[PDB]
């Protein structure tokens, strides 16, 4: 599964030293659900890469977890490598035209 | 009574009533001038062609400052009749509109003269709507632009119809609310 | 939630520019009403 | 709060430098009384903080005129 | 009409305003305009009821008696409380400073006789206040107070019999709503209360009969900036000229339209717009 | 429609300055019985 | 003439230049490439659909609107007068000196002299 | 009553409509707009002719 840093839906945040994530309760009292995903260099503008893992809870990542409560699944997380949303453009030499 | 009045039995009961009489006088006096001043209309400077500051430029002050792009239309009107304002008129502007506009924000001139059409659309997209025109929209020896078509053609009368369809159905009104709009416009 | 409610409140900046005539009148006429008061009292 | 205890100082210096007659208790009532209308030691000063009662007490009304109009 | 009697022989030219449209294009041979022009409303002055009635304006006649009872209290609740430690004189001390002349007489005596007298002068003072600002905003706010404006979805929208929107038959203005479709409802209205001379219809107007009027502009604004007491409602939602006008196959046609704008350049059709259409004004 | 000017009664803007009006008599209430063992 | 008739260059990605435009030459053999639109364009274009044209444009250089020098006319009206052009539009205004040698159409902008001053 | 009118017309903000305003149509300088890169807003901006 790809995916992508966007505010109120999914939210990207540094892992403890200890490997796992923090865990608040929600105010409801639930315990909030989180998985671990990897992804880009951390540092996205210039660099040459630093692929680190992450971990992500939000809006999607929930409803992510209960449609894979229904259908058996088993999931690895990772971020897009560019940041962008997704156009297709003509490049350079004309003859085909990809999906950025 | 009235001294003790104004500002400091049946006697007394009436000089009361003047007391009062002030208050409501003067309240509705401070009321009514803040009315009038909050009515946004201020005096400019020349009120028309006609004017003496056009006219005879030798005033003590130096007269306005005339300009006019040069070798068009609107200066084939003034050296035809005004042979005065036009012999004033041989310092100007040269960079046309350009040049008018910014001449005029910095002091280098104080009044200018051209064209209706654009002038008026001109002032409308101005940082700050700091620009007007005098007449308050008033114009001089009104005209209008057309389309020149060679001397007796067969041509004409055909697209002398197709005008006069768009103006009689306000089709013409799309377009003038496309390209000349601005925000100083409704202000 | 959305309010804007009162397009002001009087500054205080605008008080000390009033504040600062009164701040004048507290020290200017110690100044005269003491030094100067030495000199119509005895002679 | 600031006009209400930078009025209250006028309040202290001006007995002060009237006292070196006027009551103690009493300077106290003018003044107030002053700035809400209604009653060269006594004078100079007395002279200017009036007008500066007019000065704002003006203005508040400029004020609720702009508060009743912008809403 | 006037049209007719040039079409068909009775006369070579026709000096009156006429307009500029498609449909006259067919038949006559126009010449270059020589005024320009549009359409707009003319209806009946709305009257600027008086001063005696604005003087009370923010008096809503709620607290306008509310303060005026309280006023009395005070009065009571010194002597009152004075006798218990001159009262017919406490009477004249409220209306007095409330109104902050200098007709008063001694003061309170007591200490919270002296803080009593103190608040309601307090109390007098916001309240002047108050009234000054509420008539400034009441001044400015209450601006317009004005008929209907131009036409985007007044009482034009509902043919009531509350308006009337009248026009001179066999017109421009009559044919204009004609063609229109997107204004169907606006003419089966007109229909019924068309006149028959401009001069007339103008008449109804000043007597309470005819509500709104849709006319030219030139000849119905000279006809409210003269007479008096009538005003033009806004901006004209329209644009032509006018303009002379001759048969086909004339051989003026090509000289008159010089002078007409041979004229425009030496300020004649300009002093004409100033010998009778302006400087008449109510 | 033309009715848009908003002259307004603010009982409660009265009530307001009322606040501070009546409770100076509620000054006088503890002031009145202040000066009788006051004055005794 | 800026709110009226506008040029801009094309776009140099896809070549031939954005359409709602209409490509216009520059009289002067690499003549330059750059398309018109704006007001008075926007009119032809309406205007060739009813009366059924096909037409070319191209931007006069040798004066700027149009006016005499000593017995001969430069700009627009000299591109009329000549038999180089057919039509002339734009920003040109109706006068009498230019009605006498070349014929116009009916007024659909009205315009004449104003004064424009600071605030 | 000079106070008063000096106050009223010190109007400090008529930030924007939607998108039909003029300062949307006309970018001199002034509202500079901008959207995220390669978004499906910068082609639908991008396939609208008007
Ligand atoms: C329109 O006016 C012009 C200028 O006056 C007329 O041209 C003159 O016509 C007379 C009639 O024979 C000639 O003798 C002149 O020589 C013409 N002028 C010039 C400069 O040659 C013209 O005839 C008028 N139009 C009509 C229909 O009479
Ligand atoms: C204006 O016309 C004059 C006269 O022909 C000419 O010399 C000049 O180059 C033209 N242009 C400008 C900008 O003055």
């Amino acid at each position: 599964i790809v995916t992508i840093h966007q505010e109120p839906f999914v939210y990207v945040k540094p892992t403890l030293s200890d490997g796992t994530c923090k865990e608040e309760f929600t105010v409801n009292g639930d315990p909030v659900k989180k998985v671990i995903c990897t992804g880009p260099n951390d540092t996205s503008p210039g660099s040459p890469r630093h692929t680190v893992p992450q971990c992500c809870y939000g809006f999607c990542i929930d409803l992510l977890i209960k449609l894979a409560r229904t259908m058996n699944f088993t999931y690895e997380v990772h971020l897009v490598a560019d940041g962008k949303f997704g156009t297709q453009e003509r490049v350079n030499n004309s003859n085909k035209k990809e999906w950025n | 009574l009235w001294a003790l009045v104004f500002n400091n039995t049946t006697s007394k009961i009436m000089v009361l009533v003047w007391a009062f009489f002030a208050v409501i006088f003067l309240a509705s006096y401070t009321a009514n001038l803040a009315a009038f001043m909050i009515q946004e209309q201020y005096i400019d400077t020349v009120s028309g062609l006609s004017d003496k500051k056009f006219q005879r430029p030798q005033d003590q002050y130096p007269p306005f400052r005339f300009g006019t792009v040069p070798n068009g239309s609107t200066e084939r009107n003034i050296r035809s009749n005004y042979r005065d304002m036009h012999t004033h008129m041989v310092k100007f502007n040269q960079r046309s509109v350009e040049d008018a506009l910014t001449s005029l924000k910095m002091g280098k001139l104080d009044a200018f003269i051209y064209d209706a059409a654009v002038l008026n659309y001109m002032a409308g997209k101005d940082e700050g709507c700091k620009l007007v025109t005098i007449g308050s929209g008033k114009v001089f020896a009104t005209t209008g632009y057309g389309i020149a078509m060679q001397k007796d053609s067969h041509w004409k009368r055909a697209i002398d119809l197709a005008l006069l369809q768009f103006l009689g159905d306000g089709e013409t009104q799309k377009l003038e609310t496309v390209w000349l709009s601005g925000i100083c416009q409704n202000e | 939630d959305s309010r804007s409610n009162a397009p002001a409140t009087l500054t205080f900046e605008n008080m000390a520019g009033v504040f600062m005539l009164v701040a004048g009148g507290i020290v200017a006429g110690i100044f005269l009403i003491f030094i100067e008061i030495a000199y119509k009292r005895h002679k | 709060v600031m006009m209400f205890v930078m009025c209250l100082t006028v309040v202290a210096i001006t007995v002060f430098m009237f006292e070196y007659a006027f009551t103690i208790g009493k300077s106290v009532w003018l003044l107030w009384a002053l700035v809400f209308n209604n009653s060269t030691t006594s004078k100079i000063m007395v002279l200017v903080w009036a007008f500066f009662a007019v000065i704002f007490l003006a203005s508040y009304t400029a004020n609720l005129a702009a508060f009743m109009i912008q809403e | 009409g006037m049209m007719g009697e040039l079409l068909s022989g009775q006369a070579d030219m026709i000096v009156a305003p006429l307009t500029i449209n498609n449909e006259r294009a067919q038949y006559i041979e126009f010449s270059k305009p020589f005024k320009y022009q549009g359409l707009t409303i003319l209806v009946k002055k709305e009257i600027p009821r008086s001063t005696l009635d604005s003087f009370m304006q923010p008096f809503q006649s709620t607290l306008w008696l509310l303060v005026g009872l309280s006023v009395h209290v005070v009065a009571v609740m010194l002597y009152l409380l004075d006798r218990f430690s001159t009262l017919s004189s406490a009477m004249w001390f409220s209306w007095g400073v409330l109104l902050n002349s200098g007709i008063g007489e001694g003061a309170p005596r007591s200490f919270s006789a002296r803080i009593l007298g103190m608040v309601w002068a307090g109390f007098a003072m916001i309240i002047v206040a108050s009234y000054t600002a509420n008539l400034a905003a009441f001044l400015v706010l209450d601006r317009p107070e004005e008929r209907i404006t131009g036409i985007n979805d007044p009482r034009l929208r509902n043919p009531s019999d509350k308006f009337i929107y009248a026009t001179v038959k066999q017109s421009s203005v009559d044919i204009y709503f004609r063609r229109q479709v997107e204004l169907s409802t606006m003419y089966r209205h007109m229909e019924k209360h068309n006149y028959e001379s401009a001069a007339e219809a103008i008449q109804a107007v000043r007597d309470n009969k005819l509500h709104a009027f849709i006319w030219d502009s030139a000849v119905l604004e000279f006809e409210a900036s003269q007479k008096c007491d009538l005003v033009t409602t806004g901006e004209l939602f329209f644009r032509s000229g006018f303009g002379i006008g001759m048969r086909k196959d004339s051989p003026w046609k090509q000289n008159v339209s010089l002078s007409i704008l041979k004229s425009h350049e030496n300020g004649f059709m300009e002093d004409l717009d100033k010998t009778w259409v302006r400087y008449q004004e109510c | 429609k033309n009715e848009v000017m908003s002259s307004k009664l603010d009982i409660d803007n009265m009530a307001g300055v009322f606040y501070m009006l009546l409770v100076a008599m509620g000054l006088a209430l503890l002031v009145f019985a202040w000066e009788h063992l006051v004055y005794w | 003439e800026r709110p009226f008739v506008i040029v801009e260059s094309p776009d140099p990605g896809t070549g031939g230049c954005v359409p709602n435009t209409v490509p216009c030459r520059r009289q002067s053999a690499p003549y330059t490439k750059l398309c018109c639109k704006g007001f008075c364009i926007d009119i032809l274009k309406k205007l060739a659909r009813v009366v059924k044209f096909s037409y070319d444009l191209y931007l006069v250089t040798n004066g700027k609107h149009g006016k005499r020098v000593r017995g001969v006319w430069n700009g627009m009206i000299g591109e009329v007068y000549y038999k180089r052009a057919d039509m002339a539009i734009g920003s040109l205004t109706i006068n009498e000196e230019r009605s006498e040698i070349v014929d116009f159409s009916v007024p659909f902008v009205e315009t004449g002299i104003s004064v424009m001053v600071a605030r």
